[PDB]
Formats: structure tokens, sequence, C-alpha cells
RNA sequence: UAAUAGCGCCGCAAUUCAUGCUGCUUGCAGCCUCUGAAUUUUGUUAAAUGAGGGUUAGUUUGACUGCAGUCUUGCUUUCUGACCCUGGUAGCUGCUCACCCUGAUGCUGCUGUCAAUAGACAGGAUAGGUGCGCUCCCAGCAAUAAGGGCGCGGAUGUACUGCUG
């Protein structure tokens, strides 16, 4: 539901490089909160056996850090900032670490498991038949069902009988009658293979790293070099890795996690205002276009309200949720503080715009405290419980708010959209009580005057990945991509799939499991190339370039993000399914509301 | 059909420390193959052409060492010592050469690239890496068919002469 | 890369003699004094991404050339260090 | 002079139905006047796409209250228009080249005038090849993909853009 809505911040210089000198500051226990846990922190592996930060040990990290000579000069809010990022930083990047290692986990068992008819024939000194014939009893015991032939191949070893627990699972949890080529065989079993072998590989990241500003390792690496002599090609490459390396030109946003740690107000002038908790000397001045000025009016309008009224309303229920203060790259020369441009990013619950969703709002915060408060029931904590008390008692007092009537659909009419490599999108409005599709939308229908923009997209990027090409041989600094094109077509699309739902008064929409197409087809090219390039592994690499980074290019993340977020904000529901294999763009889109509409139950 | 002849080929004995590189050239003239003709019928595909060339760079692995043993009917543990031991790091640009001993074994030694080695001990003298006449670089160690400079046409048995 | 009068007076002073056009000392001490030049632009023009191609070319041409000749003799190596101002 | 072919787009033409068009049998009959899918065709002062590099806190997509009245901000991006340029000297620095053959995701390609030297002057995004483009093709160059040939000097214990500038 969140969006995040943007405003440049213009100050005089004194403000503009007071603020710069804090931030240039700031960025610095950025890196070393990173290495007191990169290689410092003795429990490391622990954490990445858990897949989970310890919630309080960035904190614990950064509170000697306070007093340090280096630290010391910033605000209690800057520190909260800092620890917020870390914490964010690592929290991300141990749960990357967890669910590659579970990958390589729940493949390892499947090499294993992944037999051809022979093996099981040589494995159970048994007939073909005779594993059919068991396959067939262990589906009648079944009736979670692959998960649990899985589990029973991991229990039950059965005197090596699970053989046809792996032959109903190689099967997709089905019985088979033919027998199969042992070519097509060597070519699946190579895929599995292909697949643990990146999984091992990919299973070892780059430790997080820190943006440092200093250059102080670049310049002492620079002049190391070029006055001595390297003992080793070891350390040559070393150096080489650390000379070649961009240095970072902005340092980390602060974060403000506490809506009410920014402050608002109205300049003699009429322009808004903003302050923040700790900096409370440097007024800084909002500029945004009408098409946004209505929530930063909105963010002075709840705080009066609560001012207004003694502190009895909650900023539980504020439509700011956070802000990030960030530095955007300008262009040119000047000291960084007038040549870099200041801008907010406020996060904003939008279903908080309105009385009949702020009412959703305050429900689901009730009964979120509700049980938060039984789960808990010491001395702080009891302090922790009279915050939440207080939440709990005033976020039922309603800001006055504007009213409009909640979105409601028909609970049988749903839109399916199939997304593809040469149709992105593709839609099928389905009546499933009366399995009649109401309509039916291909591209050039569903963006309309638009559809002159695929192919610019298409131009644009063959077009400047040459241009690119021809540049990185010059070492020019242009490079140029279609990826804000990309960005609007999936917004384009977006939003006249939920204008189609809107339309039909669907229930809700529906989106494919799609999962990493990605590394599927990279593991799926590779074993097939390798059969037709043997040794030459140049030519292996080379053998369907185009279809590899068409896949690469696939953008479908980014349009099932864009219609989750339209949706959600006009209140459709999002629902998901298989996406058929054969079929046209139309039947994929057809069969997959049915799919999602059958999965009710 | 045969009359009872059992399948064959004119394999070849390999000498007492020469390269995996000269030994593939050897086999593949005392049967007449190309580079990609030999990795063919030993079923490791291009692989063969990169060891002409001690193009190492990913090495040799027991698997594809045991494909060419079932082809030159020498053992995988005896093609391993057609390269360089464990950790001996070699050099695949200049070929090298002794030419001194050329004529007690007309061979191209792995030894010779080690980047450790710069004097022959049986002769006590140093290794050459171009025709002490005319300059010319060496042909990789698989070419070595007529055991002569390819530019002056300089017997190598006769450059012992001209070294140290 | 160097002028032609400062080639001149660097291969004069590191070469054994006026004909030595091409010896270890005179190609290390060549490349020496471009590094030396090359340091100076490339310190303050950090935006100057192909001149780093460059510098990292030139410095590991320099330490094979010494690489090679610490082998052949080690006295040679050492005075050539010395006279390079090298660690 | 040349650019025949291949590949990707753009419509134009059908041919086949529907997510469309007439009926009531709310699912059939019927056709292509629209709006759309699929295949196949095309290169017709047909039609439609059409990347030389740059320029505005630009306009419209906005909030609230019963389609009328108030308030309104200049954020981050995608197009369509329009206009401008096709650059100037003052240093620093990378790469490339003895000389040849093959010729690469190599460079170059507009109009007019003067020279017919390789370059100036004046116009200009129509700018080599086709309806429009390419790593494809044609023409010239090719040392600055790569491989091979090979001259004289330096080094020659594996280093050698290391010489011919």
């Amino acid at each position: 539901s969140q969006i995040t809505i943007q405003a440049r911040l213009i100050s005089f210089e004194s403000n503009r490089q007071q603020l710069w000198k804090l931030m240039a500051d700031l960025n610095t226990p950025l890196i070393n909160e990173l290495l007191c846990q990169l290689g410092q922190h003795p429990d490391f592996e622990k954490w990445q056996q858990k897949g989970k930060l310890p919630s309080t040990v960035v904190s614990q990290l950064c509170q000697p850090l306070k007093t340090d000579p280096r630290f010391a000069g910033q605000p209690s809010r800057l520190y909260m900032s800092a620890i917020h990022i870390v914490d964010y930083i690592y929290k991300s990047w141990l749960a990357i670490q967890k669910r590659l290692q579970q990958q390589l986990d729940g493949k390892t068992r499947w090499l294993e498991m992944l037999n051809s008819d022979a093996e099981l024939v040589e494995l159970s000194g048994d007939t073909l038949e005779a594993i059919r014939v068991k396959a067939a009893e262990i589906l009648a015991i079944a009736m979670s069902l692959s998960k649990t032939l899985f589990d029973a191949y991991q229990e039950t070893e059965d005197i090596k009988s699970r053989s046809a627990i792996s032959y109903l699972l190689k099967n997709g949890c089905k019985l088979t009658d033919k027998e199969e080529d042992s070519e097509k065989f060597a070519k699946r079993r190579r895929q599995v293979e292909i697949q643990i072998q990146r999984l091992t590989e990919k299973l070892i990241s780059r430790m997080p790293k820190g943006r440092d500003l200093t250059n102080a390792k670049w310049l002492e690496t620079l002049l190391t070099a070029t006055t001595t002599v390297a003992e080793d090609n070891a350390q040559a490459k070393r150096w080489q890795d650390i000379l070649l390396t961009r240095s970072s030109s902005l340092p980390f946003p602060l974060v403000f996690e506490t809506n009410e740690d920014m402050v608002w107000s109205k300049n003699q002038k009429g322009r808004l205002c903003v302050h923040f908790n700790g900096l409370s000397d440097l007024i800084f001045e909002v500029y945004c276009g009408n098409r946004q000025l209505h929530w930063f009016q909105r963010f002075l309008e709840d705080q009066q309200t609560k001012r207004k009224s003694k502190n009895q309303h909650s900023s539980g229920l504020f439509t700011l949720r956070n802000g990030h203060l960030v530095w955007l790259e300008g262009e040119g020369k000047g000291e960084p503080w007038n040549l870099h441009h200041l801008t907010l990013y406020c996060c904003v619950d939008n279903r908080l715009w309105t009385e009949e969703g702020t009412e959703i709002v305050r429900q689901e915060k009730a009964d979120e405290i509700t049980k938060f408060i039984t789960n808990m029931k010491s001395d702080t904590q009891q302090a922790l419980i009279q915050r939440k008390q207080s939440t709990l008692t005033r976020i039922n007092n309603s800001f006055e708010r504007p009213s409009q009537p909640l979105y409601q659909g028909q609970s049988h009419i749903l839109v399916g959209v199939s997304l593809g490599l040469e149709k992105p999108a593709t839609v099928a409005v389905v009546d499933a009580i009366a399995n009649k599709v109401l309509a039916y939308r291909s591209i050039k229908q569903l963006l309309g005057d638009n559809y002159e923009l695929l192919n610019r997209q298409r131009r644009q990027q063959q077009y400047l990945s040459h241009e690119r090409h021809k540049a990185q041989k010059n070492f020019s600094p242009n490079q140029f991509g279609a990826s804000e094109l990309g960005q609007h077509i999936d917004r384009l699309l977006a939003k006249a799939i939920v204008a189609l739902a809107r339309t039909y008064k669907a229930g809700s929409i529906v989106l494919p499991k799609l999962g990493d197409m990605r590394e599927v087809v990279q593991s799926e090219i590779q074993a097939i190339a390798e059969q037709k390039f043997p040794g030459y592994i140049e030519g292996q690499q080379k053998y369907a370039k185009q279809y590899r980074v068409n896949v690469h290019r696939w953008s479908y993340g980014r349009l099932i993000q864009s219609i989750q977020s339209k949706a959600a904000q006009t209140g459709i529901v999002i629902e998901e399914g298989k996406q058929p294999i054969r079929g046209s763009p139309h039947d994929k889109a057809k069969e997959l509301a049915l799919s999602a509409y059958n999965l009710r139950l | 059909e045969a009359p009872d002849v059992k399948p064959w080929l004119f394999l070849i004995k390999p000498y007492e420390g020469e390269s995996l590189s000269h030994f593939l050239g050897r086999f593949r003239r005392a049967n007449h193959l190309s580079a990609s003709g030999l990795g063919t019928l030993a079923g490791i595909g291009a692989i063969v052409a990169r060891w002409e060339r001690f193009h190492f760079n990913p090495r040799p692995s027991q698997q594809e060492l045991e494909a060419i043993a079932s082809v030159v009917e020498v053992d995988a543990q005896r093609l391993a010592q057609m390269l360089p031991p464990a950790g001996v790091g070699m050099q695949h640009e200049p070929i090298r050469l002794c030419g001194a001993c050329y004529a007690e074994s007309p061979c191209h030694r792995i030894e010779w690239q080690y980047k450790s080695v710069w004097k022959c001990d049986r002769h006590q003298l140093k290794i050459l890496a171009k025709c002490p006449n005319c300059q010319a670089p060496f042909k990789m160690p698989a070419l070595w068919e007529d055991g002569c400079c390819h530019r002056c046409r300089m017997p190598f048995a006769e450059m012992a002469k001209l070294q140290k | 890369s160097l002028s032609t009068e400062a080639t001149a007076k660097i291969v004069s002073e590191f070469g054994r003699d006026a004909n030595d056009t091409g010896s270890t000392e005179v190609q290390v001490a060549l490349l020496t004094a471009q590094i030396n030049h090359l340091q100076g632009h490339f310190a303050e023009h950090k935006k100057d991404h192909h001149s780093r191609r460059g510098l990292l070319r030139m410095v590991s041409q320099r330490r094979k050339l010494l690489d090679y000749l610490k082998r052949k003799d080690v006295a040679r190596y050492t005075q050539l260090i010395e006279r390079l101002g090298l660690r």
C-alpha cells in the first residue's frame, strides 16, 4: 500500500553546508559499524546459519562509538540513522545468504534423487513396472503432495523402494507409462548439475561494503604502486583491483523512522517549511509541483490537528510514515553542498488519505497492538506498554479527513494477466461462475495511443547498446540506456490493467508465479550448448546470446510490482497461479485466472 | 569381414620426459589425425587444441586424461608425468629447447617450460628460447615434425654448437 | 610520453654505452621516468579513466623487467634500484 | 560504379475468426461496416514507422467541498512540438605506428562553392545501400580486434611498445 513522494529542500548555504559536514562525518561510522561485524564480530557464522541479525547487536556496537573522538559531534537522531541503515544492510544480506543456502541443499537432495529408468532397475533389483506399481501404491497412501513425497524420500528409504518415490517426483507427482530417452535424461540431469555448480559459486558473496568518500586507500595505493616493486603477481594485481575502483561521491542518506521527528510549519511568504529532530536551527523550504503539494499540506494539517487537540490524537495515523533525506547528484563544478541537491523522500501510506481508508489502518493497528500487549504480558518493558496503551487509546480519536466509499468488486470476476518475452502483458477478464471471458486485451489495445512506445523501447535498447560498446572502446563517459522508458511502459500497462479491472468490477487481478526465470533459462541453454560445442567454452557462451540477454533484460518483476502498487492504491485484491506452458497469450491469461479462482478452497 | 584381427592404431611409446603437447603431436602423425580429430576420437572435443599450445588455464582433469589414455594406450598416471607437478609454475609463451640433448632423445622435455629452469643440468648449458642464427621463436612442440628451425632450416641437434 | 631530448638524455645515463639502445637498465629507467610524469597528472585529473589504463600497463611492464634482471644479475638489479630511487 | 542477399521493425493488401459488428435461441445464424487477434503477401509522389548532438523551476495529467464553486508549488521520469549548434585556444595525459599480407560488433559517407593538394567557405539533420534501420551489404582507409610474414641495431637466465617517431 505505501508510496514515496518527494520534494527538493532549499536553504541558504550556511544550512546546506552544515548539514553536508554532519553527513560526511556520519557517513564514516556507517563504514566503521560495518567493519565491526564484517571481520571483528566472532558470532558471525551463527547469524549466517540462522539467516537473521540479533535485533540489538548494531546498537551495542554503536553505543561506545558515540563517544569516539571521530564520531562524537553528531545529534542523537543521526546515530539512530546510522544504526537503522547498518541494521537494514545486514538484515537484508543475511536473508539473501540463507535462501541461497536453502536452494543449494533443496537441489543437492534432487541431484541424488534424479535417476535414469535403468538406474532405478539396478538400484531396486526389480522391473520398471514393479516401480510403476509401487509408485501407484505411494500415490494411494498420499491420497502438500510434492513436499510429502520429498519427505517420504527423506524419511522411509524402505529397502531402496524410495526409488519409486523419485519415479513419481521426476514425473511431476504422477504415473507415467513411457520409458525415457537417455539423451533427454542426460540433458535434464546436466541442468541440475549446472544449477548445483552455480549455487555453490553464488553461495560465497562479497561482504557488504561501505561508501568510502575519503579516497585515502586509493591515494595510499597510488603512491605505493608507482614508487615500490610488488613481490608477487597477486600483490601487483591487488594494487590494480584497488586502483581501478571508482570511489563514491555521496554520503548515505539520513533515515528518520519516526514521523514526528520532522516538524512542519508555514513560512511568512506562505511556502511550507520543515526542520528535523536535532537540527532544529536549520529551517528548510519545500519546493514541489502542485501534482504532489496536497500531501505536503496534509503533513502540516495532521501536525496542527494533533497540537490543537492536546496530543489526544496519535501519529499512529499520521499520513507521513518516515523520511529519507538524500543528496541527489548535481552537474558541473562547485562545493558539494552547492553542487548536489537536498531531496526529502516521504514514505506515505496512501490508504490514510481518506477517512474510509484511515479506518482500515485503525483496525489493522488496533488488532496488532492488542496482540503485542498480550504476547508481552520488566521495568522499561512497562514503559513500552505505556507507549502502546497510549496508542491503543488515542488511535480511536479521528482526524477530520476526505470521504470516499471503498471500491467493491464481484468475487467471481477476475482479471488474468499473462507476461512473456514478445508480449510484456496480455489480459483476459473472466466471469468464473459463467466460465465466460467478458473481454480480452492485447498490447495494441492495453496501452492504446502509446503503442509506439514498445517499438521505441526495442529500438532504444538495440541502438543504445551498440553506442555503449562504441563509447567504451574510446573511454567516453557517455553511457545511456532505455531503463526509464521501460519503467514508464511498465507503469502505463499497470494503470490500464487496473482501469480495466475497475471497468468490469473485478474482485481481483491475477499475476503469474513466474519465479526465477533468468536462472532457469541460463541453466537450460548451458546444458544444451555443452552438447553442440563440447570443450569449446567460448562457443558454449556464444550459443544463444540474444535469447539469454533478452531474458536478463525481461522486466517481469518491475511490471508485477507496478501492477501490485496501482491495484492496492485502488483496493483490488492480488491473487496468483501457475502460468500455462502452451496456448496463445490469451489462452495463458484465461487459464491463469480460472486456475487462481479454482485455488480459492 | 576381417580374418581375426584385433582393433588397433599406430600406438607410440613416450620418451623419458617429453611434454604432453609433443607426445600428442607425435600420436597424431603416427596416425594421420587433426588436433580436433584426436579430441573428437577421445570424446573431449576441442580441448586438445589448447593442450598442444600449453593453454592449461583450466588444468587437464583426471577424467580428460583418462579419455586420452583410452586412445593412446598410456594410463592417466603416465600421462600426468608429461605435465608440471602440483604447484610447479610453467610458462606457455616462449617455447624453449636444450638442443644438445635433442641428439640423445628427439623430444621437447616438459622441464624446459618451468619458471625455475634456466640451464640443462645433463649438459650444464643455457636453455634456448629462439633459433641461434635467425632469431625466430620455436613452433609449439606438437608441430616439431622436422626437428629443425622452420625459417632457416637448421637442425635442432646443431643448435648444441651455438648455445651458452 | 617523453620529449626526444629527454629520451636521449635518459638512455645516455642508464645505457652501458651510447649504442646500448634497449638494455633492461634503459627500459626500466624510461618506464620510471614516464610513471613519474603520469602520477603528477593522474593525482589531479581523477576523472581521466583513459590515463589509468596507461599507468597500470606501464607499472606492470616495469615489474617484469625488474624480476627478469633480479635472476639474471643481482648486482645490476641492486644498482638499478638505487639509481631509480625505488623500494 | 556498387550495395544483389540475410536479420529486426513499419504499414499496405488479403485469407481465416472475435475480444467485434444485426438479431433473439443469451448462443446460435450471419457477414468484415468498425474495433481487434492469427497466418501469408508487399515495398507501389500507398500508407506508416522513421536514433546526427543539445535547450525551459514549460503546459496538461491535481486536491477539496455539491459537473459547480474554492484552494494550487516549481519533485522524479516518458513522449510530442519548437528553437539552437555541427565549435573556439591554453595546458596536462593515454593508446597507436620499421616495413608487408589477411581485414575486425574497426574508422569514415549530406548540399553548394573554391581548391581539385587535404583542406577552407557558405548551408544543414533529408546524411553510403531499401518504405525505415543494423554488428549485415557496397565503396575508400586500416597501426590502434586478431593471426601470420619479416629487415637492421639493444638486451638475450624466462623480461622485453623494447629501437627505428
